[PDB]
This record gives structure tokens, C-alpha cells and sequence, in this order.
């Protein structure tokens, strides 16, 4: 009952620390599609292909 | 008085000559493959076997170019010439051979003995040897450019 | 293997094309003008100019 | 491996886990969670406490060699010493928690 | 072998000594026989085997050189123990 | 005679015409699909480069585009050249296509989220004029020391049209794998997509470390268990990033300053 106290509390806070690295790193992340969100406006870079948006407002495949 | 009168003529008698002979031990090769893979470089000019040698990705290959690059590093000093040098002899010695254990299946031992040469290599100078001109792209220089 | 086998055994390998085409062959190679150093053809190196225009 | 030769370098490390550079002691500052304890989670119980485990050899490090000297296996693993403090308080019992007379 | 189309002898100090190695010649009472006739020339000098370098590549030095030759496949084992207990 | 000469089915060779004949099977001999499964010596097959299984070799397939798109080169080895020059004409027939199907197409495939961010950017840019053959598939000249398997260098075509690798250099690799490539000093004026450059960091922000540090120690342990030859001891391995090589880059991060 002490070793059962101590392997329930190397569990209990292996998540506790892994929910600091991916939710950090998910909260990085967005910062990450933000500066790339930024960046893609000025720069211009639609990301969307060698077209224009005109084959995008069909709203088809094309 | 008499041998050491030998042994400086016949150190004279030998070093005066056109040749620097280089002996590499223990090249850690049988002698079966390191051997054959050398008569295919005796004779030829050093210029070529450290060619020929640096392309094949064998190991014989590259452990005589060890040589032939420490080789003709001393036969310069002798005054040996460093280009109109050829291979005179470039023979394979067998040499150490270790014992390792090897447990074969079935309470079976069989002892795989680690092999390992020695490599007797002799610079020689040819005096008239023109070495070749080897800059044209082997023989793409015609059958494949169209005539004229 | 139900005998040893004499050198006049083991020489006629060396006379097929099998063992002079593995072991016995020279490579035809030359300069590569951008490295100095010893080249076949169809290879070269890692290296902008090499890798450009092929030498 | 962009090595063009493999070998024991040039296997790219870790060609995923692309979220590197944890700061646990700093990250267990936020949990209050006894920063000697948390870096131990992060590597095999062998290494922390006192727990049968599997050495390799070179990591036990060589008497001294005419080449080198004496190198401990602590000093040039620091990070990899048990912690016997860390061990006795979380894994054995102590006199005092059974003391009856 | 070789031969490009011309009769070389053959292969050189290769094919056939690969077959049968001579038995090494023992010392009796730890004597050479014809030691007291041969002059004390070094032998390097005696029947011919006269090399201006001898390197040696069972040597400290060189082993940046031979572990430069032997294959990356060429794994050798026991580098940093030994079976057998050495301390016994 | 009326029924085909050779029944049903039957394996012809590599090298072999495609014979068309009358039959219920199902041959593409044609292999225009993109980032397709499909490894073989046929024609509609790209070469099936060896592996353990056609999963694992699906993920070499991965870890192999998913670096060739990370860094414009990878020196790849023997039959997977010919089938990742085909994955690099494919990868930009995905990233020319643009809807949202094929940015997924590609994002089942690959490893990490960060490449189908960038390989829709560039390429769309890069290789708006160039419509197939993609990847230049160049031979280095030493076969590997350790099995006599090729090495060709298939790296992406123009990238002076890039926006991530403008005039990169890579004659040379990196000196510690975490530091970026060198740069042509013709072009030494040049700066970055940050998304690009602040993300790598992150990653070889775990290199910069200790605890790699001692993974490197280590590993050069069991490289020794299992011995191979030339490895240092783990008593001479001093780290690869450290203090004085801290003092340069946190003052080369100046534009944040
Ligand atoms: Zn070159």
C-alpha cells in the first residue's frame, strides 16, 4: 500500500506533465498557423493551387 | 669484417636500384579474395591503380590504395619518381590467422578462424612511361557524338 | 563433395567470363574536371557544380 | 538517413516527436510536483530507483586506460544517478509508518 | 587469374600456394641448424625479402587506418568486456 | 489460337512488351494516379523498391517524401530513387491540384502536419510553369560502404523560384543536423517564411538540450554492444550544441529583438 501508492502517482502525473506538452504544444501550434496565417496574406500565397480563385467560386472540382 | 661488408653492399646494392619495395601487414583480408583482387593490378602505372582502385568498392582495392598512397609518399624519398612509378610485384602473403569460437547447431563447434594477409607491394620506376591522357569521358568521345 | 579437389580443379574457374567479368575487369573512368579526382561516367558528386551540369 | 553512408550517424534522430525542448523542472514548478521527482519519469525506472534493471557496458565506464582516465559512470551521465532519496521516499516503508509498542 | 591475351606466366604468388602452405621448419633444442656457416646479415638482406618500409597495422597508431579499411558489416563484438572474467 | 495463346494469367518479365490480348484481367499498364500504393515491377507500377512488407515499405515511403519536401534533397538509395522521383512528380500533382480533397490526399501520408502546410505554398508558386518531371534524379558516384546499393541525389527541380530554399547550398550536409543548411553568399541577403524557420527551431530546440546530450552519450554505448566498429566511447563524445555555440544564435535571433 505504499507501492501501490507510488505506481498509481507515476501514472497519475506521466498524463499530468502530457498535458502540458500537447496541450501546449497544440496551444504553439496555433500560434504557428497564425504567423503562417499572417504571412500568407501579404506574401499572398493562396495555398490553393497554380489557379485563381475564379476556379474556386464554381464551387465544383473545378 | 667481412659481413659487414655484406651488409652495407648489399644495402647498396639495393638501394641504388629503381625500385621501392612496401611491405603492409596484417591488411585484414583472406587470403583467397585480397590475392585476386590484386592480379588485376599487377602492372599497372600507380597513377592508374590508385584509379582503378578508389572506383571498385571492394576491400582489397582500398587497402592497397592505402598503400600506394604511403607507398609513393616514401618512394619520393628515396627520389623515386612520383608519376613514371609503376607496380612491379604486388603480391599477398598469408599471414595471422586468429582462432575465434563458433557454436554451430545442435551442441556442434566448429572453430571460425578470423583471418588476416600481408601485402608485399614494389613500386618500380619505368623510365619511358607515357602516362595516358585521361580526360575524355571513357569513350563517349565517339559512337555516341555523331560522326563530324 | 566426394573428393578434394587439385589445383587443375580449382584453375578451371578462373576461365569462364563468370569469375574475369566479376573480378577481373578493369573500369574505364577518367578526370572529373571539377573534383581532380577519379570519375566513371554517369556518376558524380554531391556538389552544385557537379550537379548541375553533369561533368 | 541522409547520410548517402549509413551508419551510426546520420539515422535522423528522431524522425517524428517533432515537439522537442520540454522544460520539466519548469513545467513542474506549474504542478507542484518535486522536480527531482518529475525528470525521473522521463527515463527508465532502471535509472531512478532502485530497480532491477539492464547496463550497457560502455555506459558503466572503463578503469583508467592509458588513453583515458577513470570516467564514472556518473560523471559523464550525471542525469542517470539513482536518487536515493527520491527512491526511499516513494518506494520502501519506513520504520517510522509501522512503529508499534 | 589475368592473361589479356598474352601467355603472362600466370597469376604470380597466387593460385597454387593458396593450396597446401609448407609446414614451418621447428627448432631442435632450440637450435638453427647452419646458423654457425651464415653470415649475420640481417635477413632482410639474405634471400631477398628487403623492404624499405615494413608498417604495421597491428599497431596503436594505425588503428584509425585499419578501422579506416574493414567493412561497416565487420561488427566486432566484446568491445567493452570480455566473457570470461578477467579478473580471476 | 481463339482463346488467348497464354490463358488467363501468367507472368511475363521485367522488360516485356505489354502484349495486349483478349482477357477478364485487369492491367493499367499506365501510371498517371498520384501517391498510389501500387509498387511492382509492371508498367502502371512505379518500382517496388525492397522492404519487409508493402505497409512498411508504404512507410519508408512516407519518412522519404516527408524529408523531400522538409529539405529539397534527399540522397536516396538504389530502388527507392526511381520510385520517389515519381513521389516528388506526384506530390506536386498534389500540390498543384489545390482542393481541399488532395491537401488531405496528401495529409493521410504524410508524417507531420507542418509539410502539407508548406508543400501546398511553395510549389504552386515554384512549379506553376513546369508540368512533369519534378524531381532530377542524379547519380552520387561512391556506392555505399555498407552494401554496394546506389546513391542518387533526387532533389526538386528550379529552386530559385522557391520561397524556403532559395539559394541553399548543399554540397555539404549540416554540421550537427540541427543547424540549417549553408547558404550561397551570392544570396547571403536573404530571410525566411517565419512559419518555416520559427517551427524548426522548435524542433531542434530538443537537440540544444542535455538530455539528448545524454541520449548521444548513450547511444554511443550501444552502438558498442553492439559492436560496431569505430565508435567513440561515451567519455569523448562532448556535446554537440553548447554554450559558445548558445551565444551566437540568441544574438542571430536579433529581428525579435
Ligand atoms: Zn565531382
Amino acid at each position: 500500500e505504499k507501492r501501490i501508492d507510488y505506481a498509481k502517482k507515476m501514472h497519475r502525473d506521466r498524463r499530468l506533465v502530457e498535458q502540458l506538452r500537447t496541450h501546449e504544444f497544440w496551444g504553439w501550434y496555433m500560434k504557428l498557423q497564425r504567423v503562417r496565417g499572417r504571412w500568407c496574406k501579404e506574401h499572398g500565397v493562396s495555398s490553393r493551387g497554380v489557379y485563381g480563385p475564379a476556379v474556386d467560386a464554381a464551387e465544383l472540382w473545378g | 669484417m667481412y659481413c659487414e661488408r655484406l651488409e652495407t653492399e648489399l644495402q647498396k646494392a639495393q638501394d641504388q636500384l629503381p625500385q621501392y619495395s612496401f611491405m603492409m601487414k596484417a591488411v585484414p583480408s583472406a587470403w583467397k579474395k585480397l590475392d585476386i583482387e590484386l592480379s588485376v593490378l599487377r602492372g599497372l602505372s600507380v597513377r592508374e591503380a590508385m584509379a582503378q582502385c578508389k572506383l571498385s568498392p571492394r576491400k582489397g582495392h582500398m587497402a592497397v590504395f592505402r598503400a600506394l598512397e604511403v607507398a609513393q609518399q616514401g618512394a619520393e624519398g628515396k627520389g623515386l619518381d612520383k608519376e613514371h612509378l609503376r607496380i612491379a610485384y604486388i603480391t599477398c602473403m598469408p599471414g595471422p590467422t586468429d582462432k575465434q569460437v563458433d557454436i554451430r547447431s545442435r551442441g556442434y563447434y566448429a572453430w571460425k578462424t578470423k583471418k588476416s594477409s600481408h601485402l608485399l607491394l614494389t613500386l618500380a620506376e619505368d623510365p619511358e612511361m607515357v602516362l595516358p591522357d585521361r580526360t575524355a569521358i571513357p569513350y563517349a568521345s565517339l559512337m555516341t557524338m555523331k560522326r563530324a | 563433395p566426394k573428393r578434394k579437389k587439385n589445383p587443375m580443379q580449382l584453375r578451371r574457374k578462373t576461365y569462364g567470363l563468370h569469375f574475369k567479368e566479376r573480378y577481373l575487369k578493369l573500369e574505364e573512368w577518367y578526370f572529373c574536371p571539377l573534383c581532380a579526382e577519379p570519375k566513371k561516367q554517369g556518376e558524380w558528386c554531391r556538389r552544385e557544380d557537379c550537379r548541375q551540369i553533369k561533368p | 538517413y541522409n547520410s548517402f553512408e549509413r551508419g551510426w550517424k546520420d539515422k535522423t534522430v528522431h524522425p517524428l516527436d517533432r515537439r522537442g525542448r520540454f522544460n520539466l523542472d519548469e513545467a513542474a514548478a506549474e504542478l507542484q510536483l518535486d522536480e527531482a521527482y518529475v525528470a525521473s519519469l522521463y527515463k527508465p525506472l532502471h535509472y531512478t530507483y532502485s530497480m532491477k534493471g539492464q547496463r550497457y557496458p560502455a555506459e558503466q565506464g572503463r578503469t583508467s586506460r592509458p588513453g583515458s582516465l577513470a570516467a564514472s559512470r556518473d560523471r559523464m551521465f550525471p542525469l542517470y544517478r539513482r536518487n536515493y532519496k527520491l527512491n526511499r521516499e516513494l518506494r520502501v516503508l519506513d520504520h517510522r509508518r509501522i512503529s508499534t509498542d | 587469374f589475368t592473361y589479356t591475351q598474352a601467355q603472362m606466366y600466370a597469376r604470380y604468388r597466387t593460385r597454387s600456394r593458396f593450396y597446401k602452405r609448407p609446414e614451418k621448419m621447428l627448432k631442435a633444442y632450440n637450435v638453427s641448424p647452419n646458423l654457425l656457416r651464415l653470415p649475420k646479415v640481417k635477413p632482410g638482406l639474405l634471400k631477398g625479402i628487403y623492404t624499405d618500409e615494413k608498417i604495421d597495422l597491428r599497431d596503436r597508431e594505425r588503428l584509425e587506418l585499419v578501422e579506416s579499411i574493414r567493412h561497416p558489416k565487420e561488427r566486432d563484438f566484446y568491445q567493452d568486456h570480455t566473457y570470461h572474467n578477467q579478473w580471476i | 489460337g481463339r482463346p488467348p495463346p497464354v490463358m488467363g494469367h501468367a507472368k511475363r518479365m521485367r522488360f516485356a512488351g505489354v502484349d495486349d490480348n483478349p482477357s477478364v484481367t485487369h492491367k493499367p499498364w499506365d501510371t498517371s494516379e498520384p501517391l498510389m500504393a501500387d509498387y511492382g515491377w509492371e508498367r502502371g507500377k512505379l518500382p517496388k523498391f525492397r522492404a519487409r512488407s508493402p505497409f512498411h515499405r508504404q512507410q519508408i515511403a512516407r519518412r522519404m517524401v516527408t524529408e523531400l519536401i522538409r529539405k529539397d534533397y534527399v540522397i536516396v538509395g538504389g530502388a527507392r530513387a526511381p520510385a520517389l522521383r515519381i513521389l516528388a512528380d506526384h506530390v506536386v500533382e498534389l500540390a498543384k491540384a489545390g482542393d481541399t480533397d488532395s491537401r488531405q490526399q496528401l495529409a493521410y501520408f504524410l508524417h507531420d502536419p507542418l509539410m502539407v502546410d508548406k508543400a501546398f505554398d511553395e510549389y504552386p508558386r515554384r512549379f506553376r510553369d513546369m508540368n512533369a518531371k519534378y524531381a532530377m534524379m542524379t547519380r552520387l558516384k561512391g556506392r555505399r560502404r555498407s552494401d554496394n546499393v546506389a546513391m542518387y541525389f533526387v532533389e526538386y527541380k528550379n529552386r530559385d523560384m522557391s520561397d524556403n530554399h532559395k539559394g541553399e547550398d548543399y554540397t555539404a550536409g549540416p554540421e550537427r543536423f540541427f543547424l540549417p543548411p549553408r547558404i550561397i553568399e551570392t544570396e547571403k541577403g536573404i530571410q525566411r517564411p517565419p512559419h518555416m524557420q520559427m517551427a524548426f527551431d522548435r524542433w531542434a530546440s530538443k537537440f540544444k538540450t542535455e538530455e539528448f546530450h545524454h541520449w548521444w552519450r548513450l547511444r554511443h554505448a550501444k552502438l558498442r554492444y553492439w559492436g560496431v566498429r569505430n565508435v567513440p566511447h561515451p567519455s569523448d563524445v562532448d556535446p554537440l550544441w553548447t554554450e559558445k555555440e548558445e551565444e551566437e544564435w540568441h544574438n542571430e535571433m536579433l529581428a525579435n529583438t
